[PDB]
């Protein structure tokens, strides 16, 4: 249960904001 | 690698609880909580 | 708690028919006309839609989170 | 090498279990993170230590406004703690990892540094909440 990443849950860019 | 997973009273919230810790919620802070449903094989017959 | 799936004594499925006694009796119908309206002659069947109570909205009531 | 680099890289799963732990500014300040800058070229940065910005976002289930004042050799800014990757630190970011901190005259941490820094995340994860933590992570 560390890290159940499976990549990943779509990662945020900062220059997108 | 089982963290005894526990269930809030009212605000129904995964809470991991060890051994020799205070049976308390991550947020607001209540005393009542649940366990989970067991994982073995629960099996009826519709009888 | 909850509508039976068959009735007891006879075995006819009732439970397919709570939700359109409610329609008929909310629409214009009245209970004696309902019940043959929906299709039950026995009146061993007929206790299942006018005895039965419905608790199970009131358990749902007590929703365990929202 | 970069294998041993990606041992202290705080992934975006692990960080959801230290939002309100104290001493957040001891066991997090000396890993390394692979925020994302963006297309897909990515910056390693070092942790100075911790800032909190007055945007409050959701990150998945749980939710922080706190920053993390990181810097890449010379250039510094504030960042957010959901724009971090899960991804491991490639041949092409170590090798410019490497660069920026030869240009920026930072010296390399040791080896050992980061062997005895390791430890301190696994240390901490397997603390047992005995004190009175628990009612300032509620508060
Ligand atoms: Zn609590
Ligand atoms: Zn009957």
């Amino acid at each position: 249960t560390s890290t159940y990443g499976r990549y990943g849950s779509q990662t945020p860019m900062y220059g997108s904001g | 690698q089982q963290p005894m997973i526990y269930i809030c009273g009212e605000c129904h919230t995964e809470n991991e609880i060890k051994s020799r810790d205070p049976i308390r919620c991550r947020e607001c802070g209540y005393r009542i909580m649940y366990k989970k449903r067991t994982k073995r094989l629960v099996v009826f017959d519709a009888r | 708690m909850i509508i039976p799936v068959r009735c007891f004594t006879c075995g006819k499925i009732v439970g397919n028919k709570w939700e359109a006694y409610l329609g008929l009796l909310q629409a214009e119908y009245t209970e004696g006309d309902a019940l043959d309206a929906l299709g039950l002659k026995r009146y061993c069947c007929r206790r299942m839609l006018l005895a039965h109570v419905d608790l199970i909205e009131k358990l749902l009531n007590y929703a365990p989170l929202e | 090498l970069p294998e041993e680099l990606n041992r202290v890289r705080l992934s975006r799963h692990k960080l959801e279990r230290w939002c309100h732990m104290p001493f957040f500014a001891k066991t997090v300040t000396g890993c390394f993170v692979r925020i994302g800058i963006g297309k897909p070229v990515y910056r390693v940065a070092e942790i100075t230590g911790v800032v909190e910005t007055a945007k409050v976002y959701q990150l998945g289930g749980t939710r922080t406004n706190k920053g993390l004042q990181l810097r890449h050799g010379n250039d510094q800014r504030v960042f957010r703690l959901e724009f971090v990757s899960n991804q491991e630190f490639t041949e092409s970011e170590f090798m410019k990892w490497k660069e920026a901190m030869f240009s920026a005259g930072m010296q390399l941490p040791t080896l050992d540094e980061i062997n005895k820094k390791e430890l301190s995340i696994k240390e901490a994860l397997n603390y047992k909440f005995n004190d009175q933590d628990i009612e300032e992570i509620v508060k």
